[PDB]
């Protein structure tokens, strides 16, 4: 079989800059008579399926962004984007049909917006959970950027470090923000053992932190 | 428009045998050569399979050429990949795809998770207020095997202020968050219900988000 490769791994570009992503072919997959080189470029957006965007190294597939477009012919091809949009969002796989199909390892494109603050969300368990000897507290650091920050939580004054698992989405489509939520998950009983519970949340975004908690029903 | 609706997805023990199917419609599915797309769960895209328009020619990579098998039913209408042998490693996302430039398109794809883990349906938790200008609600599906898990609120009428964020794996068994936010004056005046949905036990929940208590 014939080995595709892509780098770099990732890429980051403003709204409106243009970008270029190189895939190298273990073998020519150019047809000697018509100059054709059996290259496509899919394209794959968070939750979706790869969609083809361009095929035979140049070409256009119908209804495609002209500001993309491809290059390149033999073993070196290069997919290139005039005006990278939010909604571009996506890993760029390059495939060859030239002998069988192989895919190359994909670039990650991905966008650089301005600064922003997460609003954060703490849920104390539901009385369901409860019923059942759980104890999830969930806190929700909703659409920042970058995607770099800190949440710890601090039951009592005291910060937990254990029993806590943290979960960020992929870059949204729209305002290229991210999200995450933190989760604090204690038996019914370890939890009870105590009424303070806090989400501390520090971004680059500011330097006090963002502090939402709770006492323990207060209600 | 065109269609390929793969299934027969799903867990299923190492060294296991899968049968996965595809329907095409839409087009001509006999005049064109259809293949299998598979995608790990770290990303990667591999091609695993393509059975020619008539059928009477299969192509594997080196690789899968043994534990998989392609055939199709031209008078069916369908897509077929038979895989022996399931190694763990052959967990993946498993596309329908249609390559032609005139036809160039994908299914959703069908799951396939290659465990020794039980199904377990998940547990839907409202995640309510506390004790503005926005209302941001929650919904945490807890404990459930294997992926997938599709959530939508209000029958998806509120499309988007929802963040679903990815499951974490902890014990052989997933748990995810969804958030959503709706201004303050909507809920709980209008009701907001976080709806779940689990394929591999077929289970279907909807969990109304309610002020809690007091």
């Amino acid at each position: 079989d014939i080995v595709m490769t892509q780098s770099p791994s990732s890429l980051a570009v403003s709204v409106g800059e243009k970008v270029t992503m190189s895939c190298r072919s273990s073998q020519s997959l150019l047809n000697t008579r018509t100059r054709k080189s059996y290259l496509a470029w899919f394209q794959q957006k968070p939750g979706q399926s790869p969609k083809m965007l361009i095929y035979w190294a140049s070409t256009r597939e119908s209804g495609v962004p002209d500001r993309f477009t491809g290059s390149g012919s033999g073993t070196d091809f290069t997919l290139t984007i005039s005006s990278v949009q939010a909604e571009d969002l996506a890993v760029y796989y390059c495939k060859q049909s030239y002998s069988l199909y192989t895919f190359g390892g994909g670039t990650k494109l991905e966008i650089k917006r301005a600064d922003a603050a997460p609003t954060v969300s703490i849920f104390p368990p539901s009385s369901e959970q409860l019923t059942s000897g759980g104890a999830s507290v969930v806190c929700f650091l909703n659409n920042f950027y970058p995607k770099d920050i800190n949440v710890k939580w601090k039951i009592d004054g005291s910060e937990r470090q254990n029993g806590v698992l943290n979960s960020w989405t992929d870059q949204d489509s729209k305002d290229s923000t991210y999200s995450m939520s933190s989760t604090l998950t204690l038996t019914k009983d370890e939890y009870e053992r105590h009424n303070s519970y806090t989400c501390e949340a520090t971004h680059k975004t500011s330097t006090s932190p963002i502090v939402k908690s709770f006492n323990r029903n207060e209600c | 428009e065109v269609q390929l609706v793969e299934s027969g997805g799903g867990l299923v023990k190492p060294g296991g045998s899968l049968k996965l199917s595809c329907a095409a419609s839409g087009f001509t599915f006999s005049s064109y050569a259809m293949s299998w797309v598979r995608q790990s769960p770290e990303k990667r895209l591999e091609w695993v399979a393509e059975v020619s328009s008539d059928g009477s020619y299969a192509y594997y990579p080196d690789t899968l050429t043994g534990r998989f098998t392609i055939s199709r039913d031209n008078a069916k209408n369908t897509l077929y990949l038979e895989m022996t042998s399931l190694r763990s490693e052959d967990t993946a996302m498993y596309y329908c795809a249609s390559f032609n430039w005139d036809v160039a398109y994908w299914g959703q794809g069908t799951l396939v998770t290659v465990s020794a883990a039980k199904t377990t349906p998940p547990s839907v938790y409202p995640l309510a207020p506390g004790s503005n200008s926005m209302v941001t609600l929650g919904c945490l599906v807890k404990g459930y095997f294997p992926e997938p898990v599709t959530v939508t609120w209000n029958s998806g009428s509120l499309s988007s202020g929802v963040h679903t964020f990815p499951a974490v794996l902890q014990s052989d068994l997933y748990t995810l968050s969804s958030s959503v936010t709706v201004p303050s004056s909507p809920r709980p005046s209008e009701t907001v219900t976080c709806n779940v949905a689990h394929p591999a036990s077929s289970t279907k929940v909807d969990k109304k988000i309610v002020p809690r208590d007091c």
